[PDB]
């Protein structure tokens, strides 16, 4: 919602009043599943990461 | 103390109104600025001279 | 979702036993709950519309109204889009639709707006009604289609203007685009559009601003084509255009007017506006007793808005003839000015005075019953420019007339 939305379905965001969300940090015991995700949202979202 | 101020304003507008009768004329006989202002002319002339002046 | 669809069609009868239900809702309700996906909707779509029915039968809706907006609270976002346009179609309406609109503060909102604004009052109850659409058109912009949306954006106008008011007609005016006209469709709505601010600008007395507006309506190519249509429209382009005061696209906007063929076919109005593009003396009663009837017979009107013109265009004149006596004429007197004005000594050096505030002519007066001069007070510099000027368009006449010359003794011998 944060990342991807904000984008394909940000048009409608300033009718609430609110930028974009600006940046996401992932933070977590080594191993809780973030690396994963970089490649998770990269593989699905695809555009420029 | 906003009345009192009323002097300054009138003041204002009346030096207008004279400078807005003279503005296009020349020699325009003096009773005519007053008729228009709608004062007595001695002081029309006497502030006439105090702008002149 | 088969049972979803069977038990459906079985509580249907079940209830449609007890509809002929007020208890019934509720063990279907439960069971529309027990399930939330795929078959939710198909339940939503089934449910809701039972729920809708048994309103209807009886209706017997003073808590079916409400109770769906409870059990809308409940809730399932597309399974509630129709379950509210359907619910969607007179004191029991008010306060129904209150719970319509209540639930869905979306493209369904908007038509209960129009709906519950304009048919709840419909009268001098305007200024509550309107209330509402004063607003609820703003952020809705990409919701809405443009034929539904501009269309009570239209409402607005309308309202507002039978309100008596203009800021609020200004700025929900100015929020339309235009750019939507490329699209016929559109064009045939925008007449609405433009005969509105025509309505508002003769309210701001302005002129000018309703000429484009006539002019941009004129345009159009469904009151191009019939000639039923486009005259009475040209004919108030002309009248306004004559009425806006001298100025720069008063000109061109004239010029180009009096360039159109088809004003060939208007007769007198095509009089008029020639009698404006020429500089003459105008000697206002002539233009008056030819003119008066063919002006008056059209549908300048009675003696309050419209007879205000009649003062207008006798202005207009006095800055015409004003306006040209300032070409020609290097100076002036008083009287024979005056018999050229119509006007006596007051109604001149009031003119006068008002085109010199306003700024519309140098003109100085020397008042001791004698005369008014025109002429700009150019200093040694200005003279000198004309001659300056003089001599170099001068050498062109002596250049240019050099090649003739040649042309001649080479085409001649
Ligand atoms: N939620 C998860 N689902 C599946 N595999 C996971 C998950 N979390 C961690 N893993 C395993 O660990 C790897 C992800 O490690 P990662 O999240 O990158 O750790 P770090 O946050 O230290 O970089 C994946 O390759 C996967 O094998």
């Amino acid at each position: 919602e944060v990342i991807e939305l904000p984008l394909t379905n940000p048009e409608l965001f300033q009718r609430v009043g609110i930028i974009p969300p600006k940046g996401c940090l992932l933070y977590g015991p080594p191993g809780t599943g973030k690396t994963l995700l970089a490649r998770a949202v990269a593989s699905q979202l695809d555009c420029n990461f | 103390i906003i009345s009192t101020h009323l002097a300054k304003l009138y003041d204002n507008l009346l030096e207008q109104n004279l400078i807005r009768v003279i503005e296009p004329f020349s020699r325009v006989q003096i009773e005519h600025i007053s008729s228009l202002i709608k004062l007595s002319k001695a002081d029309v002339e006497r502030k006439l001279s105090q702008m002149i002046l | 979702g088969s049972e979803r669809a069977d038990g459906r069609i079985v509580k249907m009868e079940v209830d449609y036993s007890a509809t002929v239900l007020q208890e019934v809702i509720e063990t279907l309700l439960s069971l529309e709950k027990q399930t939330r996906t795929a078959s939710d909707m198909v339940s939503t779509s089934r449910i809701l519309v039972a729920v809708v029915k048994m309103c209807y039968e009886a209706k017997e809706w003073d808590l079916l109204n409400e109770n769906i907006m409870l059990l809308s609270k409940r809730r399932q976002a597309v399974a509630k889009m129709v379950q509210q346009c359907c619910t969607y179609v007179d004191l029991p309406i008010k306060l129904r639709l209150i719970d319509t609109l209540r639930m869905v503060t979306e493209i369904e909102r908007a038509r209960l707006t129009k709906t519950l604004a304009t048919i709840k009052e419909q009268n001098g109850d305007v200024k509550e009604a309107a209330s509402i659409l004063q607003e609820l058109q703003v952020e809705t912009y990409g919701s809405m289609e443009k034929k539904e949306r501009v269309e009570f954006i239209l409402e607005q106008m309308r309202l507002c203007l039978a309100v008596k008011d203009y800021i609020r007609t200004q700025i929900i005016s100015k929020k339309i685009n235009t750019k939507f006209f490329q699209e016929e469709n559109t064009e045939k709505l925008k007449l609405k559009y433009y005969n509105l601010m025509i309505q508002l600008d003769q309210h701001e007395g302005s002129y000018l601003s309703i000429c484009k507006h006539y002019r941009a309506i004129y345009d159009t190519p469904c009151i191009q084509a019939e000639s039923e249509k486009w005259q009475q429209a040209l004919k108030s382009v002309v009248l306004y255009v004559i009425l806006a005061p001298f100025d720069n696209e008063q000109s061109d906007l004239v010029h180009r007017i009096s360039g159109d063929k088809k004003l060939e076919e208007i007769p007198k109005y095509k009089d008029l506006l020639k009698l404006f593009t020429t500089m003459e003396l105008m000697r206002w009663s002539t233009l008056v007793e030819d003119y008066g009837m063919e002006l008056r017979k059209g549908s300048f009107g009675s003696t309050e808005e419209g007879e205000k013109r009649w003062k207008d265009l006798k202005n207009r004149v006095v800055e015409h003839n004003i306006r040209i006596m300032a070409k020609y004429y290097t100076r002036i007197t008083m009287k024979r000015m005056a018999q050229l004005l119509d006007l006596s000594v007051d109604e001149s050096e009031a003119f006068l005075s008002n085109l010199v505030v306003n700024k519309t002519i140098f003109a100085k007066v020397d008042r001791l019953a004698g005369i008014i001069n025109f002429q700009r007070p150019k200093d040694p510099n200005n003279l000198l420019n004309d001659w300056s000027q003089k001599l170099n368009s001068l050498m062109s006449l002596v250049n240019k007339t050099t090649h003739l010359i040649a042309k001649e003794e080479m085409i001649h011998n």
